[PDB]
């Protein structure tokens, strides 16, 4: 899937990028206004001129779309300070707006909706939005055709950095806050890439289903980072070890032992 | 309606003294979007400290990373100070290693 997201901060502050799921491929400079590419392979394969066309729409779309919410928020009774969020792409395509961080209208075929608990402040938002159908026709195409050419192009010209094989490292340490008489032992995998990963502490080939895994954090490198904790009694430490499981190993698992001076 | 931070500290490569890394602070799930991260070094402020793009979730709450590259000494501890409006004050989170 890809999508853009625009982020709109009133109390007049305006971002507007664009992802591959969680990886950022394109970014709107304000000053330039214009449409930066992140990756050599961000371009797809959209010629160097039709390039300028998408602008074209982001130029003019993401400065009328700024500029009218100020104007209709008193009718629209939005109130500062307050925050608009959009995102839309493919896949099935979609496009939503929050209002305050919660679900306000969205875009359905050809025209905007508003979401049934929003309230009456949606209703009125619509009927600015719907105000024209041959602007609802053009949103409608950039999601349904422009959207879907643009992905596969992307995803041709980025397989490789996408597909890439990126091994952990791993390592252990004491966590910070374990109960009276236990200790907490931390396993620590980092520099992984693609996101899944399988990490356990073990007795041996016994898994240890005490083992808490935390979010997977990302890395300014664009690799990923977890720790994985275990409570265990201060007496009932010894012969335990954490074991790695990921793609880029293939079955090679690392494999770490809690002891030394961790003991 | 108000969402506050989660806030996560963590380094890129296992902590050895003398050995540049990378000290990381993953702040998300937060709401509304104006939010201040420092990076602390025994309690200072760290001067150039980058971030990512600004970008939200699925359930649209906000999330920032901050990260600079770093060499730790054994006499060093560090921090991330974060402040938001759902905070009664700035709150702290520690760089937790051996
Ligand atoms: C970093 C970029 C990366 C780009 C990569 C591109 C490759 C893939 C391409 C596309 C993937 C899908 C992207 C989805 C984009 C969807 C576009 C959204 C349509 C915006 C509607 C404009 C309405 C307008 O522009 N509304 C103007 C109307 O001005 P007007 O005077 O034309 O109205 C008169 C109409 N009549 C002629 C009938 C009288 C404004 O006054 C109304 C309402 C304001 C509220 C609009 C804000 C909400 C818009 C939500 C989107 C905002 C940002 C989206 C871009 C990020």
């Amino acid at each position: 899937s890809f999508h853009v997201i625009w982020i709109a901060s009133f109390y007049k502050q305006n971002l507007v990028s664009g992802w591959l799921s969680d990886l950022q491929t394109h970014t709107w400079d304000s000053n330039s206004s214009t449409i930066v590419f992140l990756w050599p392979w961000s371009r797809g394969n959209f010629s160097n001129e039709e390039w300028k066309e998408l602008e074209t729409l982001f130029r003019i779309r993401t400065i009328r779309s700024f500029e009218g919410i100020r104007r209709y928020a008193h009718e629209l009774q939005f109130e500062y300070p307050f925050e608009i969020q959009v995102t839309g792409g493919c896949e099935g395509s979609f496009l939503q707006l929050a209002y305050q961080g919660s679900d306000f209208v969205s875009f359905q075929n050809n025209s905007w909706l508003p979401y049934p608990v929003a309230g009456n402040m949606a209703k009125h938002f619509c009927k600015v939005l719907n105000q024209n159908q041959h602007e609802n026709d053009i949103t409608h195409n950039l999601l349904s055709d422009t959207c879907p050419r643009f992905i596969l192009g992307l995803l041709d010209a980025g397989k490789a950095h996408l597909q890439r094989q990126v091994k952990p490292e791993a390592w252990l340490s004491h966590g910070p806050s374990p109960g009276p008489g236990h200790l907490q032992l931390v396993c620590h995998v980092s520099g992984f890439y693609p996101k899944p990963v399988w990490v356990m502490w073990m007795r041996g080939e016994q898994e240890q289903q005490g083992t808490q895994r935390g979010d997977i954090l990302p890395s300014a490198d664009g690799t990923w980072y977890l720790r994985a904790t275990l409570e265990v009694a201060a007496g009932e430490a010894a012969d335990l070890s954490c074991r790695v499981k990921h793609s880029s190993l293939e079955g090679q698992d690392i494999v770490l032992y809690w002891e030394g001076s961790l003991v | 309606i108000q969402r506050t931070p989660k806030i996560q500290v963590y380094s890129r490569h296992p902590a050895e003294n003398g050995k540049s890394n990378f000290l990381n602070c993953y702040v998300s799930g937060f709401h509304p979007s104006d939010i201040e991260v420092d990076l602390l070094k025994n309690g200072e402020r760290i001067e150039k400290v980058e971030h990512s793009d600004l970008s939200f979730s699925k359930d649209w709450s906000f999330y920032l990373l901050y990260y600079t590259e770093f060499t730790p000494t054994e006499k060093d501890e560090y921090a991330c100070r974060v402040n938001h409006v759902t905070l009664s004050q700035p709150k702290i989170v520690k760089w937790d290693r051996d």
